[PDB]
């Protein structure tokens, strides 16, 4: 439900954090988390072994089993 | 733990004598009511009338107490006799409550550490700015926007009304749970002022459906009807009389899709390639749309919701014109859509500068502003005395007690 809605804009805000610091999903994820006033428990260390090395957020989200699929629901043209 | 009945029945959970005001701001404080100057006593608070005239304490929150030395008269005697104060109560929806997710969250264009300043407030606020809202804000517009809320019109009226505002708004509210946001309601019928109450269900009647038929899940009129009057006779037997009930009509929502579908989303400035469309389609898709008819490619399906919405709007019509309550009187005013976007136009401003960015569907700060400004004009003229007169003795109330403590 909205965890994909969730998972969607979340993944979409660090994939579009990269996009404009020229980095990788490893860098933009630690440092969303530094924008939050810390969640570096998990993404600096949880995200690591699940994130950077894989690759947009439907793929990712529907990767990473946040939006169940049983019509595919994408937000961005595939 | 009690504070799910709390959030369940829409009052504070921070607040210790139970009278539904807080000195807390958010989790249903005093961001939506006015603040409780006496957290420890049950007769202490927005909306009394004086005890004793105040001479003592302040017992209804309004700043004025206390006696001038000259004459031994009540402060409040003196400056608010015969102003006749009154309060405003907001019975809304999520517009109502001013539900906003701000675009600084999702751009990373901007993703600056002051973008986040302000998101735990928001998620206790249940993303809702009351404090912000047309009806019943009190904070200063940061937005550019010098239009007053009608709460601070009231104020800025009739300095005696300083905190008697109410926003039993929810979310998902619409003719069909009204009844729990009544009892959600503080006003004693003998004990305290009257009331002006804007009963402003704009959208929910006719924006439910996730998962089923969208138009056979719309409120029928015959529905609405008897929501609605069961709503009346319980205001009428909780509000001071000379109260006054203002029934809004509901939404133009075609406007969202004419206005938006081929409109970039925030999310999608920098890459151009996400529209409202796709966000529709997108949360359609997810059976999680705020409101299946009116955020459709189908446009019969959007007029037949736009339809449903103009018949639940001529029912309520009916009953504002048919029906009589002994503690207050009852009007219609229609949702005055077309005037907003000729006023918003003059002041350089666009259709889609109107909604909210990030939902597409809400309206924003700005045109809730426009809408109270227009509510407040129209009111005048037809219906003088619901807005009540000026209070020649604001400039000395000012000079006597300030800010009157402030909110
Ligand atoms: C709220 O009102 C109560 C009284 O109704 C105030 O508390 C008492 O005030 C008396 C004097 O008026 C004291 O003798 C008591 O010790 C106080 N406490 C109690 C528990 O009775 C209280 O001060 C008021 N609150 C504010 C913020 O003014
Ligand atoms: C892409 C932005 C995220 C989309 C989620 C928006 C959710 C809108 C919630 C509005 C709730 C009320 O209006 C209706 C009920 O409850
Ligand atoms: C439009 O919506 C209605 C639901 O009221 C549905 O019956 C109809 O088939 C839809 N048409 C298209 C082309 O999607
Ligand atoms: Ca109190
Ligand atoms: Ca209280
Ligand atoms: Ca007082």
């Amino acid at each position: 439900h909205y965890t994909c809605v969730g998972c969607v804009l979340v993944v979409s805000v660090i994939e579009q954090l990269a996009q404009v610091h020229n980095s990788t999903v490893q860098a933009s994820m630690e440092r969303l988390c530094s924008y939050l006033p810390a969640c570096y428990m998990m993404v600096h260390v949880f995200g690591a072994d699940i994130i950077k090395l894989f690759d947009n957020a439907d793929v990712v989200c529907h990767t990473l089993e946040f939006c169940k699929q049983e019509p595919l629901c994408h937000l961005y043209p595939l | 733990q009690k504070i799910k009945l709390a959030i369940k029945n829409s009052v504070p959970i921070k607040d210790v004598d139970s009278d539904k005001y807080s000195i807390f701001p958010t989790l249903r404080g005093y961001h939506w009511r006015g603040r409780d100057c006496n957290d420890s006593d049950k007769t202490v608070y927005p909306g009394r009338r004086p005890d004793n005239w105040d001479a003592h304490r302040d017992s209804n929150c309004n700043g004025i107490w206390g006696v001038d030395p000259k004459d031994g008269i009540p402060y409040e005697k003196k400056f608010c006799e015969g102003s006749q104060p009154r309060g405003i109560i907001l019975l809304g929806d999520a517009a109502g409550a001013h539900f906003h997710i701000p675009p600084e969250w999702l751009t990373v264009s901007q993703m600056s550490v002051n973008s986040f300043l302000n998101l735990p407030t928001a998620v206790t606020n249940e993303l809702d700015w009351p404090q912000l809202s047309g009806t019943t804000g009190f904070l200063d517009s940061a937005s550019k926007i010098k239009e007053n809320s009608i709460y601070l019109r009231l104020r800025k009226r009739n300095r005696c009304n300083h905190r008697d505002y109410q926003n039993i708004s929810k979310n998902g509210a619409s003719s069909r749970n009204v009844k729990s946001l009544i009892e959600s309601l503080s006003r004693n019928q003998l004990l305290d002022h009257p009331a002006i109450v804007i009963y402003a269900m704009i959208g929910n009647d006719v924006c439910n459906g996730r998962k089923t038929d969208p138009v056979s899940a719309m409120t029928t009129p015959e529905q609405l009807y008897a929501n609605v009057l069961k709503m009346l006779e319980a205001l009428n037997s909780h509000l001071p009389t000379g109260s006054h009930v203002i029934l809004y009509g509901l939404a133009h929502g075609a406007f969202l899709w004419d206005t938006l579908h081929s409109r970039y989303h925030p999310l999608g400035q920098l890459n151009k390639d996400v529209t409202y469309t796709q966000l529709y389609s997108f949360l359609g898709c997810l059976q999680v749309s705020p409101c299946p008819g009116w955020m459709s490619a189908n446009e019969t399906l959007r007029a037949l919701t736009s339809e449903r919405a103009q018949q639940l709007s001529e029912t309520l019509r009916k009953i504002a014109a048919s029906k009589k309550f002994t503690n207050f009187n009852l009007f219609y005013l229609d949702f005055a859509f077309q005037e907003v976007v000729e006023e918003w136009q003059k002041m350089g401003g666009q259709p889609w500068e109107l909604i909210e960015a990030v939902d597409g569907f809400h309206p924003n700060e700005v045109a809730l502003l426009l809408f109270a400004d227009q509510l407040w004009e129209k009111v005048q003229r037809q219906w003088p005395d619901v807005l009540g007169k000026e209070n020649p003795f604001n400039p000395q109330i000012e000079e006597v007690f300030g800010d009157q403590g402030g909110h």
